[PDB]
Parts: C-alpha cells; structure tokens; sequence
RNA sequence: UGAAGCCAGAGGAAACUCUGGUGGAGGCUCGCAGCGGUUCUGACGUGCAAAUCGAUCGUCAAAUCUGAGCAUGGGGGCGAA
RNA sequence: GCGGAGACGACGGCGGGGGCCCCGGGCAGAGUUCUCUUUUCUUCUUAACGGUCUAUCACCCUGGAAACAGUUUGUCUGGAGAUAGGGUUUAAUGGCCGGAAGAGCCCGACACUUCUGUCGGGUCCGGUGCGCUCUCGACGUCCCUUGAAAAUCCGCGGGAGGGAAUAAUUCUCACGCCAGGUCGUACUCAUAACCGCAGCAGGUCCCCAAGGUGAACAGCCUCUGGUUGAUAGAACAAUGUAGAUAAGGGAAGUCGGCAAAAUAGAUCCGUAACUUCGGGAAAAGGAUUGGCUCUAAGGGUUGGUAACAACCAACUUAGAACUGGUACGGACAGGGGGAAUCUGACUGUCUAAUUAAAACAUAGCAUU
C-alpha cells in the first residue's frame, strides 16, 4: 500500500478572512469522489486541518493533485474568488492560494 | 466568454486593478483596511562605436538629392 | 529569377544605379534646360528588355 | 502610431502567427519605441507583449460518438452511405480468415495434435473455403479425430 | 563524437597536444559525471558514476589543460 | 579571397582567419574579413581604419 | 463490374459438366481533381475579358494531362484532313 | 584483358520502417463551473555524424522425400536435393550509447528605470490500425510497346619488376600535417511584383496538406496559419438579373415538354426482348432506412478433451425489444424511366473566337 500526501496552503487569504478553511474542508468532504461516487471516502482519503489555514490530505488511492486543484478552483468559483485567487503548485504535492498581481491605479 | 472565435486571455497575464479588487472584496464583506492591500499592490572607442551605430541607423550618411546645394535659401 | 548570370546581374546593377532623379544642383546651372530625369525607369512601367 | 513592424517582429520572436500576438493598447508609445528584436524580447519579458492561446477544438463529441459506434449505435441502414464492400472489403476479410486458419493449423501441427498429411489436406480445404472460422476448423479436426479413433478401435 | 569507456585512455587523450579543451558535466538526475575533451578531430566523452574517481581524476588530469565545469545554463 | 587577404596583410598588416565575399546589387564587391583572435577588430578599426 | 490462372466439393470410364470461393483483366464503367467545351429565348454586349462568368455537360489509368531542352520556315512547314 | 556499379517502363495487391492522425496514465499551466463534468485544451522534442546489437531475400553443410510435402491474400517450390536441423551473408528511415540537455519547450519565485536579468522545477510511461503520406522488400501482370548515354568509382584474371644486417617495403591499417578558387543567393511567384496596353473575375510548371460527417484530397462545419481587400449611406416603385413557393386541373402551353419539377446514397426481393454470349443491367417493378437498450458471430497472448478458463483490442455484420414522428440517405450529396426508327461499329480526333457531326482516324479487308 502506497500513501500520498497533499497540502493546500490557504494561509494568506485565511488570515485575510477571504477564504473559509472549514467551509473548504466541508466542500472537499462532499465533493471528493472515490470510484466515481461522492461520499465514499472511508479510510482511503483523510482530510484534516494542520492549522495556519492549511488543509492536509492523506490518500491511499491514485488521487491526483490536478483533481485537488480542479476542486479548489471550483470552490473559488462558487465563492466568487476565481478572478482574484490563484492556485499555484510550489512543491511536490503543495498548492498555495495567492492573489493575482495587483497594480496601483 | 467568446470561446467559439478566440480563447480567453489567462488571468495571470492581466494586472488586476486595486480599486476593482478592493470594491469586489468590499462587496464580499471583508475589511480591506484591516489587511492593507496598498502594501501588497505593486506599482572611449566602444562608446564612440555605439554612438556611431545609433547615428548610422537613425540618420542617413549622405543625401544625393541635396548635397550639391548648401544654404537655406 | 534568383538564379541569374553575371552579365545579367551587371546590367541590372547599371539599371539600379541609373534609377534616380536628377540632383538639385543641376537645375541652378546657367543655361540649364534639364528639369527632370526624362529616362527614368520603373519596374512596373517599362521593361529593361533583357 | 503604426505598429505593423512591431506585430511582425513579435510574431517572429514568440514563434506564433500575427493573429496570436497581443500588444498592450495602453502602452502603444512604448511599444512603438521598440524597433529591434532585443527591445521586443524585453517587452515580452515585461509582459507588454504576450502570445494568445489557441482557439478551442475539442474532441469530446468525437469520443462519445466513437464509444456509441463501438457499442453499436448509429450503424443502421439510414446511416450507411457506402456499399458493403466499400465499408468492409471481402478481400480483407478473406485474408484475415486465411491467416487465422493457417496460423491455427501450424500451431496444431507443431503441438502434435494433427500429423502432416492431415495438415496438408486441411490446408487445402481451408484454401477451398470449407471452414468459415476457427471454431469450424477446430470442430472439423475433432470430428476427423473421432473418425480416426473409431477406425483404430475397429481395427 | 566518440565515447571513451576508461579513465586512463581519457588521460593520455588529454595528454595529447591536440587536446584543445576539457570540461566536466554533472547529471544529478542520472547520478553520473561526464568528462569531455575536445581534440583536433573528435570530442571524447568519458562517463563515470558518482564516485571518488571523478574528483580524483580532476587532479590526475594535466594542469596545463584548462578544465572547466559546465554551468546550468549555456549562455551565449 | 586570396588577393583580398594578401592585400590586407601587406598594406594594413591585418591577419584574417577567413573571408566571405558577396557582390552587391550596385555592382561592387563586399568582403567580410574575420580577424585572428589575438588581434582586436575594434582596436584595428579605431587606429588604422578610422571607423572609431 | 468481375477476364485468364488457382483451390475445394459433387458428378462423369475419361474428356468434360455443375456449385462455391479465390484472383484482379479491360484503349470497361459511375465519378473528385485535371483536361475539354454540349446545352441555355442564360449573364455580359462602348464587357472583368478583342472570346470572360454561371449552371449544365463530355472524358477521367489511356490514342490521358503537362514543363524544359531540341527539330521542322512561307514556291515552305505541320496537319487523326 | 574480363566484370560490376552509375543504369533505368507502366500497373496491382501483400509485408517492414519513418512521419502524421487516434486512445490511456502522470507532472505543470490555462479555460469552464446555475447545475454537471476526478473535466476540456496546451508543452512533454532529440539532427547530421559515429560505436555496438539486430533486421526478409540469397547462399553453404548434413540428409534423402509418395501415404507427396512445404507454402502465399494471390500456386509456386522440390532427386538439377524439398521439409527439418545447423550456419554464412546484403539490407536501417530499428534498439542502446556518444552527440545531449548544457539545447529547445513549459512552469515558478525574487530582482528589474534601462543596463540587465538571477535562481529553481520539470521535460515521463504506454497502447492501437483494411487510417493518410513517403520509403524499402518480395511477388505478380502487360507489350507485333521491352522501357538513355557518358563522366566517374570498384573488383578480378595475369605475373612484369623488386628485397632488406645501424631497415627494406609495389601495405587500400591507425594517428599526425596542409588546402579548398569563381559566379548565383534580397523579394514576388500572383483577384496588385509574370503575360494579357492596367494594381484586368483571363492565363501560366511543382512540393508539404490537420479534425468531424461520409465510400471518399465530394459537399458542409472546425484547428494551425492567413485575411476581413474589393466606392460608401438611405429607401424598398416599375422593369430586370439571381433564388423560391403556389389551391384545382396536369402539356389544354409551344414549331418543338424549351425551362422547371420529378429520380437519386445504401440494404434486400426481383429484372424482358435482343445479342458478336462478352453484354443489355443500376434494365423494368417493389420492401425498407431515426433514436435508444440489448443479444449473437467474426481475433491475439498466457496458463496445464485446453474440445477449458483469465486478460487484452478494434472495427464490421446479423437478430430483438422499447420509443418520437408531419419528415428518418431529415442539411449536404445525389440515375427520371420506358417502347421504337434513322445514323456512325466501338475508345479516340478537328474547324483557338458562330458548325463536335452520318466529317477524320481506327482495327479488319483488298489492290499496286
């Protein structure tokens, strides 16, 4: 059995009260599908909070960071943050949320 | 969206205006002054030869039409 | 064409050097009767005949 | 302000068509000051010139239609337009069948189920179109073996 | 381009007067070091695994021949 | 090319590794003479040719 | 569309006959390009054009289409005339 | 002196290789997101030149085949030596390595007036084929048609001359040394760069050629890459040019069914006279065709009557239920058919710019 670890780092918008980490965790629990069916996590995917506005995922299947990024963008679109928040991979399995570049006008 | 004729420019290629972003966050109901978006928002022979290159591209050396006549009148 | 002989390229070189208006100091000479280049050639108007 | 030269140079630098070049409309004087490829590259690095992405041509409908045709949809007489031979050639079908039968006969002779004389006459029957498929050839071999075994038991 | 499989022949190739240049390329993803010497006709490449032999070969090379390490980006 | 490099060497004392020649559309020949790495083209153009 | 050649089965003393395949012939055939130029109270008629435009039509593996080099010169040449 | 290469037609199917097209996984980025979509799209590349290992024919050795065998999609091969066993060799646009990741491409973080950037992370693993294109190989077909030459390069037969003692060599081996002159090279190649008096709807020789539907370089729609150029604004009379429909009747119209309408793809039933026996023929006349959910048949590999299970892959074909309907080749594309007469045998050719034909040619025949 292999185990993969994923970090979603929403520390800056979570500190800025832009991003709701608990709501994001609930969204992940109700939208991550296993074998094509939602609500089938069991012992294969565990989703938790390691604090500091970060969400940690343990997977024992072939769960993809591309799938996690797709679900994160779906949550940002639902929360009207898609035009303002960007999901960028920074390490192997670590995706952070950050503002797009801003110009003084 | 105009995806039949052309693709959407990616969001990372466009600088987001601070006024619009602050307005959208104010619509969403957060304190922008408590987070401070102003701080986050961005804002010799060789020399003679280089001058000769610049002047060579800028100005033509001769003028066969008008080099035979001197004086403004 | 791009493929050309030396004789052809030499005659084209002479035609290129001839293709110019008259100098402006010509018209200020005393007794001058030349007002323009009356043998001026253009690539769309008259053929060189080579 | 004319920017035709800048658009052509930016297309050459970015390695795309001129219809994929984006010049910043709020920076037209600074783009117009760029007459060389080095200056165009500097503007590209600054982000004032970007290459637009390609227009969508998805294959999703083609893939769903392929799966439907694999499971058997859209194969009716109203969907067929070419002749049966133009759709699947009889020569291709025959060549596949002959190769399958000859491969099976070689396998059986190599394994020793049939001997060489039986192999030869079955080869010529398969060429003379006795067997329409592998199961037919196998059943013919089995009935021939049954007849040979009955003859051996009688003798 | 020719491959040298062995360090001593690489050394007399570097000792030859035709030996114009010499460089060291390190591949960390593959865990190997290539020693390359440019001569009159050919470039000779010697491939070694990660060992003390590469660093020991580096002083074992002739000192008149310039040995250079390959940077991460080949700038023009 | 041989006459061009000989003329450069005898008149201006310039050593060249190779010379490429073309003939221009006006009918004159143009020569690109690459110099040896020991001599400096900028120095030669500044001193002898007066091209600064 | 399916000529020779070939395979199998059934007959026939045999020569042959029948059935089913295989094979891929033809100055064969429908037809895309190309080449040609049948028809139309066609368009146009001081035209886009001193022969063009549209639809329709003939032919389309060859007595097919075509470039360059070369030959034939006016009492001539060339001519599926 | 002998020989080989240069050095050779057209057409058809089959097999190998490269490239393109297609499918799956993974990293990174992008877009969509009322709802759905582990989603859709983009990059994931590897040159010349070398080293090494391989690649059908062909040839060699043993042996001696009828109960004839081997074998192709296509019936050829074999006592002039087959099958089988064992080998030798020509053939790379094949595998690995060097080239070469340092390149190229994608992504990221800081820096950044310019000058300049600086530093990271990747660039991975498979599958499929009556696909398209090029190439190579073995076959086969046709000819009263048999499908260049030369420069140049190599092999052999022959045996002329020739030996070395502080080196001889008449060695196509490795390394080392030197050199490569002249002329062309921009750009267009066409609804504006050529010819047509012109920036003329004409004409003018080639190469590369994506996705969908479909038999299909048909028509129609899309990607890459290009254009958005052809005097414009308003109104909607007559008469025009181009495109259409029309109740009832159905050629009464007209010199004349001119023009239009009707037919049309595919599957299946069926198809007359005549005939040079090859044809006629898609003759004629009929039945049907959407969607959805299924079923059945058609392969390869592995595993010990295995005549059995598992796994993998893609396209055809047949059968059945259900279901919408005014239409089901729903656009596109796409024969009207028949009974006769005259006429030229047929394919073919000509009056460029009023005649394409019973004219010409043709094979066959006859004469000098």
């Amino acid at each position: 059995k292999v185990t993969k670890k994923f970090i979603i780092n929403a520390s800056q918008p979570a500190s800025d009260k832009i991003f709701d980490v608990s709501a994001f965790e609930k969204f992940l629990n109700e939208r991550i599908k296993v074998d094509g069916r939602v609500g089938n996590l069991g012992d294969v995917i565990k989703i938790s909070q390691i604090g500091d506005g970060k969400v940690e995922i343990i997977a024992h299947n072939d769960l993809s960071g591309r799938y996690l990024k797709y679900l994160t963008k779906k949550f940002l679109k639902k929360m009207q943050l898609r035009d303002w928040l960007r999901v960028v991979a920074t390490s192997k399995g670590v995706y952070e949320l950050k503002f797009y570049n801003i110009v003084n006008d | 969206k105009s995806l039949k004729n052309r693709a959407i420019i990616p969001r990372k290629a466009v600088k987001k205006p601070l006024s619009q972003l602050e307005d959208h966050l104010d619509q969403l109901g957060v304190d922008t002054e408590a987070i401070g978006l102003r701080a986050r928002a961005q804002t010799s022979a060789k020399e003679r030869l280089a001058r000769s290159r610049s002047r060579a591209r800028s100005v033509a050396a001769t003028n066969r039409l008008q080099d035979g006549v001197q004086g403004t009148t | 064409p791009s493929h050309k002989t030396f004789r052809i390229k030499q005659k084209l070189a002479k035609a290129q050097k001839q293709n110019r208006p008259i100098p402006q100091w010509i018209r200020l000479r005393t007794g001058n009767t030349i007002r323009y280049n009356a043998k001026r050639r253009h690539w769309r108007k008259t053929r060189l005949g080579l | 302000v004319n920017l035709r030269t800048q658009k052509r140079l930016a297309a050459s630098v970015l390695g795309c068509g001129e219809g994929k070049v984006w010049l910043d409309p709020n920076e037209v004087s600074e783009i117009s000051n760029a007459n060389s490829r080095q200056s165009i590259r500097k503007l590209v690095a600054d982000g004032l010139i970007i290459k637009k992405p390609v227009t969508m041509h998805s294959r999703s409908r083609a893939r769903e239609l392929n799966l439907a045709r694999r499971i058997g949809r859209h194969r009716g007489f109203g969907k067929r337009k070419g002749t049966a031979d133009a759709r699947m050639p009889q020569q291709v079908l025959w060549m596949r069948r002959q190769r399958v039968l000859r491969r099976l006969l070689v396998k059986y002779r190599a394994s020793g189920k049939i001997d060489k004389h039986l192999y030869h006459e079955l080869y010529h029957l398969a060429k003379g179109n006795t067997f329409k498929h592998k199961r037919a050839l196998v059943e013919h071999i089995h009935r021939a073996k049954a007849e040979k075994a009955r003859e051996r038991q009688i003798k | 381009p020719q491959e040298v499989s062995d360090i001593k022949k690489f050394i007399e190739i570097c000792r030859r007067k035709d030996a114009s240049s010499a460089r060291i390329k390190k591949n960390p993803k593959t865990q190997q070091i290539k020693f390359k010497v440019r001569c009159q006709r050919f470039l000779y490449t010697l491939v070694l695994k990660d060992s003390d032999k590469a660093e020991k070969l580096k002083q074992s090379l002739p000192p008149n021949l310039q040995i250079k390490d390959v940077p991460k980006r080949n700038k023009r | 090319k041989a006459q061009i490099k000989q003329a450069l060497k005898k008149l201006y004392d310039i050593d060249t590794v190779k010379i490429n020649t073309l003939i221009r559309p006006d009918g004159t020949k143009k020569a690109f003479a690459r110099l040896t790495p020991d001599v400096d083209a900028l120095d030669i153009a500044a001193t002898k040719l007066g091209l600064v």
